[PDB]
C-alpha cells in the first residue's frame, strides 16, 4: 500500500522470538564500477532496394 | 464447557417441583382441565404444606426401592453432533470468563460514588437492572465492584438492583474449541395409580415450559424439544402394575474446551541490512 | 472505500445550493459549455492552420421531484407568467457535502424553459433550464 | 499415520481470520472470481482466433451463526445503516490451522449486502458478501 | 472375462493430464460444445431450407478437491489476481488409463472463472472453467 | 398371450439406426416439434378468429453412454472441431425391433451441440442434439 | 458375455495373495501402521518363502475342514440389473471378437518386413506398446501376425514389445444383446487370532486396490465399490472363537449374448415395369 | 492469451497521457477524421472520374469519471469561463501500457465543448471534446 | 497408506488419558458441571499421582479379566468408500515421501552458516517455526540438515525452533492410487459404578476434542464426527451390573498405495527419413 | 386379456431349456467364464443328446419328490397396478382381434393372382416378410388368405415367406377396458451340488436374455427386469443340503376385458316441425 | 493496422496515398466475388474503451465495382 501511494516479498525476513518480532529488510548501497564486460555480436543484414 | 444434561435436569426439576407442590393454587390452575375428582384427589394427597404423600426425583438404576406412588425417573439418552465451526473455533476471548450469574444488590455511597458490590470478580457486566448509564455517569467496573457517580444520583443512594454478569477465571488469551451436540433425556412419572401418572405428566409439562425462560437453558441447552410416549405398564407382575407416560426432552448445546494461548507479542522491531552482493 | 476516501465524486458526496439553501429532492443536474471554436483555412493547404474561440455559451439544467411546498415556483426561482420579467439573475452552487466547500458556481443564471409532468402512478417531476453568463471554481 | 503427499483441506483444517482475530462459528466461506474472458472472431472462419481478459471481478461470501457478542455488526465489519459510509476496506485471511500459514488472502473487501434470519426452530444466521480488489497467496 | 466389442469409459478408466502430470483428486470434467447452427427460411414455405454453421464455442469445466499442495493455484494453471494476464494457454488431455492413449485433447484453454468453497462438514472444493480454441482426437 | 389391439412401444421394443447400423447403448431419444401457430385477432371481438402456421422447427436429442469404440466422434456423426464444416446431413431412423419396420424418420439432421461428461462414480455419457429438416413416417 | 464374479475373484486373488506373501518388503510396507509386534509376528508366521503357516482361499460351503488360522472365504452375493440400452443393443460387430489379451513379443526380420507373431488370430489390434506407426511404415495385420516395414527401421530388427489385442472367433455379423448388472460378492478373512484377522483385512484391501488396474476389471467388472463390516466372532462355541471382518465388493458389469445375423445382402437390382392401366 | 501475446489492443493494453502524466479514470476516447473527399463529374459519363481531398478536419473526445482532485478543470486542461482565452494548444498521446511507446499522438488539440452531469446514485462524469490540427504515429 | 483407525485410537488415547489423570486441575475443570460429590469422589479415586485406582484401555475380546471398575473398550466398526478420484489418482510425486513429523531443534554455527539438524532425511520442509526466510538468507536443505546464512543472523546463533517436515523413502516417481473411506470405531467406558461411567464419558469427550488438533488426524483421519448411545447395563447377571455409555467416532480417511513408475525418458531425438515413393 | 405370468414362463422356459441342453456348443459358449472342470463336468452330465442326467421345470408345492439334482422351481410373486388410462380405455376396436401369430407360408398361383394361405382368418395383417407392395400390386386380404397380383411377379410364383398377423374373433365393436400391472415371479435352480446351481443360474440368465426378443413378451409382458438373490441352502437337514440362487423376474403387462358395444347407428334422419305458439 | 499497413491516413500523408482495389473473395477457391475499384478514403475512426477490444472503422468512396478483378 505504501509503495503504491509512493517491497519484494523475497527480500523481507521475519523472526519471532519471546514475544518479540524482528523484521529485517535487505537494502542495496551504492558501489562503484570496477569491471565492465561488453559482449559484441556481429550480425549481418539483407539490404534491399 | 463439557455439560451433563441429566444432572442439570435433576437439579432444575427438584426445586421447581417442590415449589409448585407447596403452592395449591398453581396446581389448581395446572389441573383445571382434568375431571373434578381427579383434581381434588391429587391436590388433597400430594399438594400443600400438609401433604402426607410426596413426589420424588432421581436417576434410573438405584439399588434401593423407590416411592412408586409418584416418582420422576430421569434417564440419560442418545445424542449426536450436529453443527461444526470452521477450525472448530466456537469463540475467542481475551479474558477467561466463567458462568453467567444474576445477583441482587443494593447501591451504597462511597467517596461520592455510588457502588454495587458483587460476590465475585466481574469478568463482564451484561446488565444493571432498570438502569442505562450516560457517559456523564462515568460508569466503571473494578474487581468485584460496579461504581457509579453520586453527584446527580443522590436520590438513588440506596437503590436496589439485580446485576447480570459473568465470572472471570484469569487474565489469559485463548480459543474456545468445540462443537454443538443435540442430546436426549427421557423422564417418566411412575405411579401405580393411572390418574396420578396423568397428573404427573401435566405437572412436568408445566415445569418444562417454565424452565424454558431460565438463564441456564437460555445460554446453554437451547432449543428444548418435547416428545411424548404412550401411557403403559412399566412393570406388570407385582401385586399391582406400575404405570408411566414417558417424555423425551431434546436439547441443543455446545461441547467445548478453553485452549489457552501462551504466545503474546508486544513489540515489533525493524532493522535494515545492506546487501553489497 | 469510505466517503472520506473515495477518489471520485458521487451524488451523495455533493450538494446543490441556491441562495444559500440546499435544493431538496434534486434528481439531476446537467451543465453544458461551448466556445464556438472555429477552424481557419487558407489557399495552399487542406488542413486547419489554427483554431480560434468566438462565442461562449452555456446552459445548466436541473430536474427535481415536485414537492408540495418549496417548489421552484413557490421559492420564486421559476416563473409561470408575467412574473418572469420581475425575476433577476441568480447564482447556483454545487458544493462538497462534507466540507461545504464550493465545487462549481454558475453565475448569472437566467431561465430558458420550465416544465412539469403529471402521471397516474408516479411522483410529479419538475425540470428547469437556465442559461448562464460564466462559471468558476469559486463563489462570486 | 500422517502423509503430506496427499492431503485435502477440510472444515476443521482451516481458520478464518479478520484483523488478526479468528471468526468464531463461521459456517461457510465462498470465494468466486471472474476475468471477463472474451473470444475473438473474424470474417473467414467460424473458429475463435484468440481469447482476451477484459474485466476482473470477485466476491467473498461468509455465512455465520449470529453470536450474542462479537457479531459482524458488533465487530464493526458489517453495517446496518448510513455508517457503511465510514468503514474502511478490510483484508480477510484464510489460514492453515496447523501451521498458522496463510492459504489465501482477499484484499480490499467491501460489503455488498448483509442478512439476518430469525426463525423459530433454528439458530439465527448472519450472512455477508464483500466485493474485493484482489486475491493472492504467498508461499 | 474381458471383452472389447462392448466397453464404456468410467471414472476409473480415464486419466486427466495437464502438462504431462496427472491431476490428482479430480472429481469431474465437463466438456461442452456449440456450433451456432442457424436455420434458413424464405418466402414460399414454412419449412427450413438449409442449416448453416456460424460460430464455434466450447468450454471445459473441472471440479477438484482442494489439495494442500499442487492446487491449480500452486500449479499455476489458475489465477487469483492480475497474474492471469501472464498465463499462456495450456492443453488439457483426457487419456485412457490402460493404454495411455489420448481420448480427447482440449487445445488452447483459457480460464473464465475460478471458485473455492470452504465449508464445515466437507472437503474443500476447487472448480475452474476454461474456454478453449478447439478440441480433437487422434487414433 | 400376445395381443395387437392394445400395445405400446417401450425401450426394449424400438431400435435406433443411423446409416444402417444400430446405435449401441443409446439411453434416450427426444424428438420435439413446433409449427409457430399464431392466433389472428381483430377490432370487434376479443376472440381468436383463426390460427395460422408460420414456421416449422424441430430437434432430435440423443443421450448415449460413451463407448470405447464407435463413439459418435469415432463414427464421425459428431464433430469436435472445425471438421463440423465437412459433415453432410444424415437421416436418423427409429425402427420397430420385432418387424424391422420404420416407426419415424428424422431427415436432414445437423448437429447443434455435443457434450461429454467425465465423472468419478459413473459411466461416461455422450449427449448430442440435431436440428432436422423434416420428419415422416411410412406405413 | 455371461460372467461369474465369484470365480473371477478367486482366480485373481489367489495368485496375487501368493505373490505378496512371498515378498517380505511388500508386507512390511502394507502393515507400516500396525503395532510393531503385530507386524513382526505376522511377517514371521505367514510371510516369506520360509513361512511355515499359510493362507488359503476358497468358496463357502465346503464339506471339509479349512485352515481356520487364516482363510479368505469368498461368498457370492446379490445383484440387480441397473441400466438398459434401447433395443437391448449393447453393441454391434462385423467380426465376432473374443477376449482382450496382452502378450509379450519380439520383432523379427522377414522378407524386408519386420513382423511380430502372436499366439492367436488378431481380431483387433488395440496397441503395439511404445510404437505409433506412420503411413509410410505400411502397418498391416494378417492372421495372427503383425507386419511392419523394414527399410527405415533396421535398428529395431530385434525390438521387444507388448501387443494388446483381442481374439476373433469367426467372420460373422451380429448384435450384442444384453444389459448391465450391479452385483455383490462378500469376502471375509477368518482367523482364530484377532490380530491375524486385522492383518488379513489390510492385505485384502491392498490386493483390491492393486486389482483395480487389471485389464479384467478395466474392460468388465467396472466401478469396484467396497464396504466393510464389523469384526465379530463368526463361530463362538468351539474350544475357541473364530473371528472375521467382512468386506463387500460391488461391481458393475454387462451380461450379454452374441445374436448372429445370417442375413446378408450383396446386390440391389433395379427394374422398370410399365403400367398400361 | 497473455497480455504480451494478444494480437489486438484492449483497454488495459493502452494508456492515455497528457503533458507526460497519465489520465486517470479515463472511461473512453473517440477519434474522428474527415478529408472532405469529393467526387468530380463531367458531361458524358454518369460516373465519378476521380476523387480529390479538400479539407482535413478531426476531433478527439475524452470521457471520464470526475475525480475529487486533478479534474480537467483542476489540472488546467479545460476551461469554464474567460480562462479559455488564456489556454494554449496541447498534445494528447495514446500509449502502449507495457513499453510506454506512443501509439497515436493528437497534435494541437483545442477544446470545443466541456460537459458535466450530476446524478442521485451514480458516479459524476466529465466529457470533453477537442478539435486538433494533425495526428501522427509518433510524438512531436 | 493403509490405515488402522482402532490402533491409532488406542495409541492416541492411552498417553492422553494418562496425562490428564496425572493432572488434577484438568479433571477439576472437565467435571465442573457434575454434582460436587461425584466430582470429588472421582478426583479422589482415579486422579493425581497418588491415585490408588486406575483406568485402562484396550481392544474388545481379550481372554483375561479386565479392570471393570473403569475401562475404555475400543471396538472397530463399519465403513464404506465414499469419494473416488478420476483414474483413482489420489496424488503424484517425484520423490517417495514418508510420514509428516515435527521435531524440536536448535541452530548451530557451521562455516558461517546456521544449520538445524533433523533426525531423518528431509523429503520436504513444511515450516521452520517462527521464521520466514528472505532470498538473501540463502535457505537450502541437504540430506537431514537445514542450512541458513550466518552473516546477518549472528544474534540467532543458538536459536531454538520446531521443524515440521516429512521423511523421504527414496528418489522414485510414481502415482498414489487409492480412494477415501468413511469408517467407524466405537468406544465405551465400562464401570460397575454409574457415576464413574458418566465421568469417563466426559473425560473421553474432552480427549477427543483435544485430539482434533493433532497432526495425525489433521493430515489423515479427517472430519471426526461423534455419536453417543444410551447408558445401559452391558452385563446384567453378575453379582452386580456393569454399565457403559457407547460413543461412535467416525473418520474420513484415504486408503492408497504407491505405484512406482520405472519408466523415465531423458532425451528426445529427431531424424528425417526421405520418401522417394 | 387376463394373463398368467407363471404359466407363460413355464411354457416358454421348458422348450428353450431343452433346446439349449441338446446343443453342446451353446453351453460351451455360455459357460466360457467358469472354471474348466466345472464347465466340462456340467457339459458331460447334463448336456448333449446322450446326457444321462436331466434338468426339470415346474411350479412350487408339488405333492411328489423332485429331481433335486437340477430343478427350476417357478414361484408366482407379488404385483401391483401401476398406470391407468382415462376412462380405463386401454384401446378400442371395430373388429374383435385375437392373439398375434407368425406363420411360415409359400406363394401359389391362382387365377393369375399369387396367394398366401394362413391357418386362421386374418383379423389384421402386420407384415408379409421381406415384401413391400406397391399400389399396382393390388394387395388384398380376404378371409384366411392374402392375395397378390401375378402379372409382374411371375418369378416369385413359389416364393416362401413368413406372415405376421393376428386372429379375428368376430365382427363387433367395443372398448378394451383395463389397466397395467407390474408383477413378479421368482425362479430358483435347485441342486445339491453348488457348482450345478451356479451353472443353472448362468443358463437361466442366458434363456431370459434370449426370451426378451420373443413376440410374447414384445407384445405383452414388457419391460422384463431381473434381480438376483444370494446362493444359500434351501433345505439344510437332509443327509445333504440343497442349494439355490433365486432370481426375480418382473414384468409390466396389461389386464383388460373386451366390453362389446351392441349399439350401432346407421342413419340420421331430419324433420322440421312448426311452432304456431 | 490500416495506419501501419499504409491503407489509411492520419494527417498530410493522405495527399500521398493513391487509389486501391479491395476484393471480397471466396474462401475455398480464392475466386473473386466482388472487386471495388479505385477506393479512396472518406473518413477514419477509432474508439478506446475501458474493458473492450479497440475498434477501427474506415469508409472509402470508390469509382466502380465488378464481378471480376481489374
Amino acid at each position: 500500500r505504501k509503495k503504491r501511494d509512493n517491497f519484494p516479498a523475497e527480500d523481507v525476513q521475519v523472526i519471532v522470538e519471546g514475544n518479540e518480532a524482528r523484521i529485517s529488510m535487505t537494502v542495496y548501497p551504492i558501489r562503484s564500477f570496477k569491471k565492465i564486460s561488453v559482449s559484441l555480436v556481429y550480425k549481418q543484414q539483407t539490404l534491399q532496394a | 464447557a463439557i455439560t451433563s444434561v441429566d444432572s442439570y435436569l435433576l437439579s432444575e426439576i427438584k426445586p421447581r417441583l417442590n415449589t409448585v407442590l407447596e403452592n395449591c393454587y398453581i396446581i389448581d390452575e395446572v389441573l383445571k382441565d382434568f375431571d373434578y375428582q381427579t383434581r381434588e384427589s391429587f391436590k388433597e394427597a400430594f399438594c400443600g404444606k400438609n401433604a402426607q404423600h410426596e413426589v420424588t426425583v432421581g436417576f434410573n438404576f438405584p439399588k434401593f426401592k423407590n416411592n412408586y406412588e409418584a416418582h420422576y425417573l430421569i434417564q440419560l439418552g442418545q445424542g449426536q453432533e450436529t453443527k461444526n465451526s470452521l477450525g472448530s473455533i466456537q469463540s475467542s476471548y481475551f479474558e477467561a470468563t466463567g458462568d453467567t450469574l444474576v445477583e441482587s444488590s443494593t447501591a451504597i455511597r462511597e467517596d461520592d460514588k455510588l457502588v454495587f458490590t458483587v460476590s465475585k470478580p466481574i469478568g463482564e457486566l451484561i446488565k444493571v437492572e432498570d438502569i442505562e448509564f450516560a457517559k456523564y455517569d462515568n460508569l466503571q467496573v473494578e474487581g468485584n465492584k460496579v461504581s457509579f457517580k453520586y453527584q446527580t444520583n443522590e436520590d438513588y443512594e440506596n437503590y436496589n438492583a439485580n446485576i447480570i454478569f459473568t465470572e472471570k477465571k484469569n487474565d489469559s488469551k485463548g480459543l474456545v474449541k468445540g462443537f454443538t451436540v443435540e442430546e436426549q433425556v427421557t423422564v417418566v412419572g411412575l405411579s401405580f395409580n393411572v390418574d396420578v401418572a396423568r397428573c404427573l405428566d401435566a405437572v412436568l409439562k408445566m415445569i418444562l415450559i417454565s424452565m424454558r425462560d431460565s438463564i441456564e437453558e437460555q445460554q446453554t441447552f437451547q432449543l428444548q424439544n418435547l416428545s411424548f410416549g404412550d401411557i403403559a405398564p412399566i412393570i406388570e407382575d407385582g401385586d399391582s402394575m406400575i404405570f408411566g407416560r414417558p417424555t423425551i426432552i431434546k436439547y441443543t448445546s455446545s461441547l467445548d474446551l478453553d485452549y489457552t494461548i501462551t504466545q503474546d507479542i508486544n513489540k515489533l522491531t525493524f532493522k535494515e541490512r545492506k546487501d553489497w552482493k | 472505500a469510505s466517503e472520506a476516501k473515495q477518489t471520485v465524486h458521487t451524488g451523495n458526496t455533493v450538494l446543490l445550493m441556491i441562495k444559500g439553501k440546499p435544493v431538496g429532492r434534486a434528481q439531476s443536474a446537467s451543465g453544458q459549455r461551448e466556445y464556438g471554436t472555429t477552424g481557419v483555412y487558407e489557399i495552399g493547404s487542406i488542413m486547419p492552420q489554427e483554431h480560434v474561440y468566438l462565442r461562449y455559451e452555456g446552459t445548466i439544467t436541473v430536474e427535481r421531484l415536485r414537492m408540495k411546498k418549496e417548489n421552484f415556483a413557490d421559492l420564486g426561482y421559476a416563473s409561470l407568467g408575467e412574473e418572469i420579467l420581475k425575476k433577476d439573475i441568480i447564482d447556483i452552487l454545487v458544493v462538497d457535502n462534507l466540507t461545504k466547500q464550493v465545487i462549481i458556481s454558475y453565475h448569472g443564471c437566467s431561465a430558458n424553459n420550465y416544465n412539469e409532468t403529471w402521471q397516474t402512478n408516479e411522483i410529479v417531476t419538475e425540470e428547469i433550464e437556465f442559461s448562464y453568463l460564466t462559471a468558476s471554481d469559486k463563489a462570486r
